[PDB]
């Protein structure tokens, strides 16, 4: 249960209720191009820069209001690499996929402006003490 | 020569630290080093 | 991999000293040496005797003083003297006018502002003023005008006022007048001292500022202080300063006879503005006035050029007064 | 009377001891003491 550590990112998963962070705007929905067997395709995604939905996971109805949820492990250009497989993906179905927040605070800022809800401690200090042995 | 105008015994430190006590805290009481009591009281908000 | 490692490590300090870029070098006046040398050694000082001080500002928050480095003449090798600390010092904002007595002054990138302390003394340029009031968060302090043995002088805006009573560093070493010293400022920290290659270099011509006697003091002309208008006779009056009696007390302009010094005399010169046309030695009074004499024979002076000092044994003062002043009345500007 | 001719405000301090770092090293690259980088550097075989 200790859930905290002093360290430069942020320490929190984008979307959590620590970064209020509203993934809403951010949804895209898209129907796949192509399926294989561990790579999923889409033209739609090719149009952002390189690691833009890293981080992120897709999600999409199985049955009723359940969902199935899938973690990305990269993205780049137009392929889409999905932990563990593709296996259980529909090859016509809508997936709604999600971005993916790195952590550094300018990535945090400049892309979702949340550097108010930043949780991460950048440059407070390192190492430095109060009860060292030279301070120079 | 004679006694200098003035003499160098000690050096004064300043130094501007930043440190967390951990997760939300409510209130602060004293504050205590080598066993003397530096200050006591109670602050309940964000101020000086 | 997805995630990068950010720099943070432990920002190690930058101590890495530099060499000074604002400094000194000034003389030791005789107030110093009367309250840091014991009478029976002072007694025994030849008139030509002087001594070196440096004022200097850190560079760096993480430097706690430098080391003093002089040689005679231009050759020889550098032989320590000792070490001082930083000497605050400030900006002037504005101007600071001819005029006697407190002034306000605005004081901008000030250093060490919260270790000044009242009744110090401070030098500007060439002038030694006394400071009355401060203002820690403003910067504003008073500053009593032509003290010890220094008279008023223009200060254009970004003149540098050095704090040097109990900041200065001080080569006990006696120096004659007419030798030129260079010498340069290492500065010291906690990783070590600053390597002689990067330290500036710096001369001065000692010029026995201790020996001179003091100037006149206070210099009001018919009743007024650097006036521009006096309607007709011409009254001046001027101070006695004796600089053994008082020692290390900073006393200034407006304060009145503190009595004169054994063989010491005031001396007066008269200008027409380029020329030199009557010369007045000797005096012992506290006024002088224009004899009727030669009023006619030089005729009328619109402009009129003052000058004066105080001389012993053929010794002239370091400082004078010198000001222009126009004369007004019966005869003289009429063309109006 | 009078400032003494020399002054002694410390000692300076030489020891010489011998160490061992373990077992068989290829290289040793730096020493660091107090935060302070004393020297940095490189040596492969037996040297001063
Ligand atoms: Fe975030």
């Amino acid at each position: 249960g200790l859930t905290d550590t002093y360290c430069r990112t942020c320490t929190a998963i984008v979307g959590d209720h620590r970064c209020k962070v509203n993934l809403v705007p951010y949804r895209v929905t898209l129907t796949p191009q192509s399926v294989s067997a561990w790579v999923i395709s889409s033209g739609v995604v090719a149009g952002y820069a390189d690691g833009w939905f890293t981080g992120g996971y897709v999600e999409w109805q199985v049955d009723g209001d359940n969902y199935d949820r899938r973690f990305i492990e990269q993205h780049a250009g137009a392929d889409l690499h999905i932990l563990g497989g593709t296996e259980g993906i529909p090859a016509g179905g809508q997936l709604r996929v999600y971005p993916g927040c790195d952590g550094l605070a300018q990535t945090c800022d400049d892309k979702f402006s949340n550097l108010p809800n930043f949780r991460g401690f950048n440059a407070m200090q390192g190492k430095s003490p109060f009860d060292g042995d030279q301070v120079w | 020569g004679a006694k200098p105008k003035a003499q160098t015994v000690g050096w004064r430190y300043y130094f501007d630290i930043h440190f967390a006590l951990g997760k939300k805290v409510d209130e602060v009481c004293a504050i205590r080093a080598s066993g003397k009591t530096a200050w006591k009281g109670s602050i309940t908000s964000n101020g000086q | 991999t997805g995630v990068a490692p950010p720099p943070p490590g432990w920002t190690p300090p930058d101590r890495t000293p530099r060499a000074i870029t604002v400094r000194r070098l000034i003389e030791a006046p005789y107030r110093e040496l009367a309250g840091v040398i014991d009478p029976a050694n002072l007694q025994l000082l030849d008139v030509s005797a002087s001594y070196l001080a440096a004022l200097a500002e850190a560079p760096t928050s993480l430097s706690q003083s430098y080391t003093l480095t002089d040689r005679v003449g231009s050759s020889g090798a550098f032989v320590d003297r000792g070490t001082g600390d930083w000497c605050p010092t400030g900006l002037l904002a504005a101007e600071l006018p001819l005029a006697a007595g407190p002034n306000v002054v605005t004081l901008t990138n000030a250093t060490r502002l919260e270790d000044v302390t009242v009744g110090q003394a401070a030098v500007v340029d060439d002038e030694i003023v006394r400071v009355d009031a401060v203002n820690y968060a403003s910067g504003t302090v008073t500053l009593a005008r032509g003290c010890a043995d220094t008279v008023p002088a223009k200060h254009l805006a970004g003149a540098r006022v050095w704090f040097y009573d109990t900041f200065e560093a001080v080569d006990e070493t006696v120096y004659s007048q007419g030798v030129t010293l260079q010498a340069r400022l290492l500065t010291n920290t906690s990783e070590g001292q600053l390597a002689p290659a990067l330290a500036a270099t710096d001369s001065l011509t000692l010029t026995g500022r201790q020996g001179k006697p003091y100037p006149p003091g206070q210099f009001r002309i018919n009743g007024s202080a650097y006036p521009t208008k006096v309607y007709g006779a011409l009254s001046v009056s001027w101070a006695k300063r004796d600089r053994i009696g008082q020692a290390d007390q900073l006393i200034d302009t407006t304060v009145g006879n503190i009595g004169p010094e054994d063989g010491a005399t005031v001396t007066l010169q008269v200008y027409s503005g380029t020329t030199l046309k009557r010369t007045y030695a000797g005096l012992t009074s506290s006024s002088w006035s224009y004899p009727l004499a030669e009023d006619m024979a030089d005729g009328p002076l619109q402009d009129v050029r003052l000058v004066l000092r105080s001389v012993r044994d053929g010794i002239d003062s370091w400082q004078q007064h010198d000001i222009t002043i126009e004369r007004h009345g019966l005869g003289f500007r009429l063309g109006e």
